[PDB]
DNA sequence: TCAATATCCACCTGCAGATTCTACCAAAAGTGTATTTGGAAACTGCTCCATCAAAAGGCATGTTCAGCTGAATTCAGCTGAACATGCCTTTTGATGGAGCAGTTTCCAAATACACTTTTGGTAGAATCTGCAGGTGGATATTGAT
DNA sequence: ATCAATATCCACCTGCAGATTCTACCAAAAGTGTATTTGGAAACTGCTCCATCAAAAGGCATGTTCAGCTGAATTCAGCTGAACATGCCTTTTGATGGAGCAGTTTCCAAATACACTTTTGGTAGAATCTGCAGGTGGATATTGA
């Protein structure tokens, strides 16, 4: 009789404190760092979505996201991208 | 109500002018305010057609901010700021 | 039995990592997820929100602000090639647009 | 005098002005009429949540924003610094618009 | 391997239209790549209409209404009726 | 039997719902769906080839080539717009030329 | 001792490559920029003969439309012959430069 | 490689393109712009190749970056 | 117009490079049973959308009046089309042969499931503070003389 | 080359409407415990992809000429900007009545799980033909006088 709605207002926030200490952010502005993410997240998931089918694969690797984020992200933001993937990953896997 | 006429009349000059504005224009041909109106009406009756389609499947009678934010994705105006 | 961690920390992401790896089921985009994607695609979110909330921030300073606004993102974006780019066909709501005038318009 | 600014010199000031801020430029009320209009050619009986209204204007005054710009570009082009009909006219086909 | 496609198709229709008329090999690949991506994107748009109705079946309702969405005034009418059409034979027996 | 035959249809309704299921669109497909759009997809060729072929004829040729499908699409305005940002290959251009061009 | 006005043996060219649909640029020149260009990405490939016909159609294509963008910007400037800006103001339009 | 794309050709194009007069300047305008064509699908491209772990560049690998690229191509694959 | 170039559109006509139409087979597709399950009817709580009322002011409308801007004209260097002429690079053609891209055939590592715990979010009250909206002296800019 | 007639700046100033802080349910994540298979390796195979390499013109640089074109420069009619005086209608603020949105049960009808039975659709082939290419002439379209 509620209807909890999800957001990833809690994260950007976190995010947002490492970056600046001490700023804060409308809702307004969460309300658009909210669509951001979630139209990269679209955008990055349909085309590693793409990449499997066209390989006759029936899984997402994080191998996937990979050649994905290095079709849709350009030059820098990629590389850096790519990188703190990887980061992220093999420490995930070292438990 | 009552009958809704004449509506895109509403769209004055001081504001098409105000809008050139910020479009960093700086003289305004006399005939632009009708262009203006034409191509306004034009992108709304597509960005509101596809609405109420998504708003007509979803079996209801009122359209959603997401009902829009859908249509102009599907227009390629992605728009941020109201959900989705 | 063990103390839960979640997979986020593991990975030493801010970003839900298992919100990721659910959305990646609930989407259709395969019939199976590994293991490391939503790891992977969440670090990359992270690293994108952290980026532009980067520019924003002293967007925000410049005009002597503390808290972000939807303009702060605009020229935030606007101002930098990629972000631009990557968001080309976005229109952020209540963002304006770069203050600009073409040069034959001035007066001489 | 009265005191008068040639012809320019405020249109300037606006561009300047209308540029550094975020409001909507037109009018909310003349615009939910339209839309309601519009709307009610498509489907009777509709209603709005106030914000796909408010998105709908957030939306079609970004686009026409855009569009003055690439009219206004094809208009110092074509050696003009007014932009005319002819103008918009290009900038649509271009864009694909109405080829 | 085995290379499908829609040849077969194509032509078994090109022959009613134009039972006197021939195409191409090139052609005939133009015309393959058409179906596919008419699919495509009908199958996108039904895909994505179903998850924003938390729906998690495409019926053809989802089918006529990416129809709607995707193809031009005249253009969706006749395919919408041709749709219906199908499916209410098919219904039959 | 073939499912298709009940549509009363040329184009694979099999096939399409297979390429459905498989494709990652839904969870799950219905009987319809497949008719359906199998139908939209017949529909759609023929309009093609119609117009294809009358641009076979009106060349004098007998088989459709790539160029006769790009007349029956570029003359086409619903058929241009649909495919406005398609390119078929080996297939030209529609003969047109600014008039501010032509001379006297 | 005869000779057809400038302008005159372009609108015969302009109406001949119009009625025509063959490629325009040399095969080889092409599949050896192609090659080169990949190179810079990933050495020592292979191009199925075809993946470099998918790429002439797509290249000249691009081209033949992007001059009647930049022919009508010319036509706009109120002249007649191309300019690299008349080609710039289409890029930009389209949103390929903006 | 790329002044391989000769004057004649350029001009055979714009020709194609409806153009009537064409500024000299133009022909190395035009080889710029033909270049990061190129540049851009094949980057794309060859990606895919390389995903698929592949030495060969396909017609699909063209064909799905030019989809990607917004210049969809049918009649090689799809 | 007249009339000499050059073109360009038709009018037939024969061979073969590609349509085709077959003969035959794995591989979908279709048939039959059992499951599983998706949400469509059927209610209902209640969020927020449609209308309204009333008032004051922010603005849209018209109007003058004339500063410039768009445009019509006039005027030539010179840039870029039309021809020729000189051959260099691109075609046309198998031909050889192996780099590769498929293709089965295991299976270990990786996923998916099915409950069972645990606990990181989310929907509200509390409690604050950026900063919006005024105020008004500087200072810059702008247009007059 | 100075003047005010304005517009633009900004440093303060202070409620109050949005944050931001503080708390209780839960609808997911997070564990284990089995089950299921995906998709790399290996072992070879038949396909193309890459080089040779030997002519052979077709198509491309250079040049020579000069015919329009694309910039300038002027000049002026009249259109669009800048101002004002009016007074209309968009804003603002709740106050209230419910339409219809959504959250919750309960299912038949509808789609999914295998496990065999059947054509169907695709390859590699023998059958066929539609145009491409050429060659002639005969109108066309140009362009000079
Ligand atoms: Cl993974
Ligand atoms: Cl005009
Ligand atoms: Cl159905
Ligand atoms: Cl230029
Ligand atoms: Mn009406
Ligand atoms: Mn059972
Ligand atoms: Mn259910
Ligand atoms: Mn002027
Ligand atoms: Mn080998
Ligand atoms: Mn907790
Ligand atoms: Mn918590
Ligand atoms: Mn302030
Ligand atoms: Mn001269
Ligand atoms: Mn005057
Ligand atoms: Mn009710
Ligand atoms: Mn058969
Ligand atoms: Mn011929």
């Amino acid at each position: 009789k509620r209807s909890r709605k999800e957001s990833y207002s809690i994260y950007v926030y976190k995010v947002l404190k490492q970056v600046h200490p001490d700023t804060g952010i409308s809702s307004k502005a969460m309300g658009i760092m909210n669509s951001f993410v979630n139209d990269i997240f679209e955008r990055i998931a349909g085309e590693a979505s793409r990449l499997a089918h066209y390989n006759k694969r029936s899984t997402i690797t994080s191998r996937e996201i990979q050649t994905a984020v290095r079709l849709l992200l350009p030059g820098e933001l990629a590389k850096h991208a790519v990188s703190e993937g990887t980061k992220a990953v093999t420490k995930y896997t070292s438990a | 109500r009552k009958v809704l006429r004449d509506n895109i009349q509403g769209i004055t000059q001081p504001a098409i002018r105000r809008l050139a504005r910020r479009g960093g224009v700086k003289r305004i041909s006399g005939l632009i305010y009708e262009e203006t109106r034409g191509v306004l009406k034009v992108f709304l009756e597509n960005v509101i057609r596809d609405a109420v389609t998504y708003t007509e499947h979803a079996k209801r009678k009122t359209v959603t901010a997401m009902d829009v934010v859908y249509a102009l994705k599907r227009q390629g105006r992605t728009l941020y700021g109201f959900g989705g | 039995r063990a103390k839960a961690k979640t997979r986020s920390s593991r990975a030493g992401l801010q970003f839900p990592v298992g919100r990721v790896h659910r959305l990646l089921r609930k989407g259709n985009y395969s019939e199976r997820v590994g293991a490391g994607a939503p790891v992977y695609l969440a670090a990359v979110l992270e690293y994108l929100t952290a980026e532009i909330l980067e520019l924003a921030g002293n967007a925000a300073r410049d005009n002597k602000k503390t808290r972000i606004i939807p303009r702060h993102l605009q020229l935030a974006i606007r101002n930098d090639e990629e972000l631009n780019k990557l968001l080309g066909r976005v229109t952020i709501a209540q963002g304006g647009v770069l203050p600009n005038i073409q040069a034959v318009l001035l007066p001489k | 005098k009265p005191h008068r600014y040639r012809p320019g010199t405020v249109a300037l000031r606006e561009i300047r002005r209308y540029q550094k801020s975020t409001e909507l430029l037109i009018r909310k009320l003349p615009f939910q009429r339209l839309v309601r209009e519009i709307a009610q050619d498509f489907k009777t009986d509709l209603r709005f949540q106030s914000s796909a209204v408010m998105a709908l204007q957030e939306a079609c005054e970004a686009y026409l924003v855009g569009l003055f710009e690439d009219t206004n570009l094809c208009a110092i082009h074509a050696k003009r610094v007014t932009i005319m009909p002819k103008d918009i006219q290009l900038a649509r086909r271009i864009r694909g618009e109405r080829a």
